[PDB]
C-alpha cells in the first residue's frame, strides 16, 4: 500500500495553532480521514473525505491540502485536545492504510518540579526475601523526568521499574514511582539506598536517600 | 442511534485462539461493511481488514493472512473476529468500526462509528493474588505496594473511598515473570503522621483477594 | 450521496449475483 507520513509528535502551547500534516503521493486522488484518540477511550472521526467536520466536532478543527500533503489544523489549542491523531485513507481496491499517529501535547507554560519521596522495603516483604526500594516523584509537570538509582554511590542499571500517572485529573501534573527489586541476600549487603531526580523545575539533579538500619 | 457494542477482556495462553464479537444497532447492518484495527499498549492504530456481509467478502492485511477469520451473523446483526495461534504480541486493544463503499462515486469509506475495544492479553501466567506491603516514611508520603499479581485489574481506596485527595495509583508493570505490580501512595500533612490512621483497601477480583493493610510511621 | 453516519448505503443489485443477503437490501 501507499504510505501515510504523520510526524511522530507535536507540541503546542496552550491557545496556540497546531499544524498536523499527512503526505502521500496518492493522496491526490484519495480521502484523508483523520480520528482522534484520547487517553484511554476510543478513536472518535473528526474530519472526513478531507475537508468535512461532523456535528459536534469543534470549529476549531479544519483540515486544508496542498498538493500531496493534508494539514489538520487545531485552532486555539484547548488541553482537552491533547491527543493521538491518526490520519487514514484507502486505495481503490479497499486496502486501508493509517498514519503512526502524532502525539499532539497542549504542553502548559509552568514548569511545576517534583516532590521527592523514598520508601524503604517493608520488614514484611524483608521475610519474603525480596527487597523492593520505591522512590516517588509527585506533582511536577512537563512529563520529562530522569530517575536513577544509586546503591552504595554505584549507578544501578537493568533491576528497575518505572511508572508514570497519567496527568493527574485536578493538578494536571504527573507522579512517578520507579521500584529497585533486589533480593534480601543483595539488599543487606548495602548501606546507602539513593534515587537521584532530575527534572526541567530542578536547577541541578536532587537526591533523596536513606541508610539501611 | 448508531451503536456497535463489543465482547469483554479475553486473557488467553499462547497457542490458544479468541473470538471478538461485534453486535449492532441503529442501522441497516447489512449495508456497511465491520472493520477491525488493533491498537497494542502504546502503539498506533494498525488495520487488520474488513467484511462485508452483501458479498461475504473480506479483506485482511497480508501479517494476519491464515491467522484471522471475519464472520457475520446476518441473522444476529453480530460481527466476528477470530484470531488463532496468538502469541505475547498479539496483546492489544481490537476495535471494530463501520465501514462501506460508496457506490455511486466509487470508493471506501472512513470509519464512522467504533465498538469500545476489547482487551485481549496473551500470556502464559496463571491467576495469582498479590502481596500487599506497606510502604512508610511539611508533606509526608505513605503507601502500599501491591506487588506480584495475575491478570489485571486491581482497585485501590484509601480508608473505604473516605480519603480521596492526594491519592495517586500508578498504572501496573508487567514484571519479567508475567505477573504485575503497581503502588498507591497518598500525600499527607507530616503532622497527622500520628494522629490519623491510614488503610490502602485492596480488590483483585479475578483471585478473589480483599486486603486492607494499616500503613504506619 | 454521501453515506458517513447514516443509517442505510446504497448497494446496486447488479452486485448480488446469488448472495440472497444482498438481494434483500439492494436498490436498483
Amino acid at each position: 500500500s501507499f504510505e501515510l507520513t504523520q510526524p511522530p509528535s507535536v507540541s503546542v502551547s496552550p491557545g496556540q495553532t497546531a499544524r498536523i500534516t499527512c503526505s502521500g503521493d496518492a493522496l491526490p486522488k484519495q480521502y484523508v480521514y483523520w480520528y482522534q484518540q484520547k487517553p484511554g477511550q476510543a478513536p472518535v472521526l473528526v474530519i472526513y473525505k478531507t475537508t468535512e467536520r461532523p456535528s459536534g466536532i469543534p470549529e476549531r478543527f479544519s483540515d486544508s491540502s496542498s498538493g500531496t500533503t493534508v494539514t489538520l489544523t487545531i485552532s486555539a489549542a484547548q488541553a482537552e485536545d491533547e491527543a493521538d491523531y491518526y490520519c487514514q485513507s484507502v486505495d481503490s481496491s479497499g486496502t486501508y492504510v493509517f498514519g503512526i499517529g502524532t502525539k499532539v501535547t497542549v504542553l502548559g507554560r509552568t514548569v511545576a518540579a517534583p516532590s521527592v519521596f523514598i520508601f524503604p522495603p517493608s520488614d514484611e516483604q524483608l521475610k519474603s526475601g525480596t527487597a523492593s526500594v520505591v522512590c516517588l516523584l509527585n506533582n511536577f509537570y512537563p512529563r520529562e523526568a530522569k530517575v536513577q538509582w544509586k546503591v552504595d554511590n554505584a549507578l544501578q542499571s537493568g533491576n528497575s521499574q518505572e511508572s508514570v500517572t497519567e496527568q493527574d485529573s485536578k493538578d494536571s501534573t504527573y507522579s512517578l514511582s520507579s521500584t529497585l527489586t533486589l533480593s534480601k541476600a543483595d539488599y543487606e549487603k548495602h548501606k546507602v539506598y539513593a534515587c537521584e531526580v532530575t527534572h526541567q523545575g530542578l536547577s541541578s539533579p536532587v537526591t533523596k536517600s536513606f541508610n539501611r538500619g | 442511534q448508531v451503536h456497535l457494542v463489543q465482547s469483554g477482556v479475553e486473557v488467553k495462553k499462547p497457542g490458544a485462539s479468541v473470538r471478538v464479537s461485534c453486535k449492532a444497532s441503529g442501522y441497516t447492518f447489512a449495508t456497511y461493511g465491520i472493520t477491525w484495527v488493533r491498537q497494542a499498549p502504546g502503539r498506533g492504530l494498525e488495520w487488520v481488514g474488513w467484511i462485508t456481509p452483501y458479498n461475504d467478502r473480506t479483506s485482511y492485511a497480508q501479517i494476519f493472512h491464515g491467522r484471522v477469520t471475519m464472520t457475520t451473523d446476518t441473522s444476529t446483526n453480530t460481527a466476528y473476529m477470530e484470531l488463532r495461534s496468538l502469541r505475547s504480541d498479539d496483546t492489544a486493544m481490537y476495535y471494530c468500526a463501520r465501514n462501506h463503499c460508496n457506490f455511486y462515486h466509487d470508493f471506501w469509506s472512513g470509519l464512522d462509528y467504533w465498538g469500545q475495544g476489547t482487551l485481549v492479553s496473551v500470556s502464559s501466567a496463571s491467576t495469582k493474588g498479590p502481596s500487599v506491603f506497606p510502604l512508610a516514611p511539611g508533606t509526608a508520603a505513605l503507601g502500599c505496594l501491591v506487588k506480584d499479581y495475575f491478570p489485571e485489574p486491581v482497585t485501590v481506596s484509601w480508608n473505604s473511598g473516605a480519603l480521596t485527595s492526594g491519592v495517586h495509583t500508578f498504572p501496573a508493570v508487567l514484571q519479567s515473570s508475567g505477573l504485575y505490580s503497581l503502588s498507591s501512595v497518598v500525600t499527607v500533612p507530616s503532622s497527622s503522621l500520628g494522629t490519623q490512621t491510614y488503610i490502602c483497601n485492596v480488590n483483585h477480583k479475578p483471585s478473589n483477594t480483599k486486603v486492607d493493610k494499616k500503613v504506619e510511621p | 450521496n454521501d453515506f458517513h453516519f447514516e443509517v442505510f448505503n446504497f448497494v446496486p443489485c447488479s452486485i448480488c449475483s446469488n448472495n440472497p443477503t444482498c438481494w434483500a437490501i439492494c436498490k436498483r
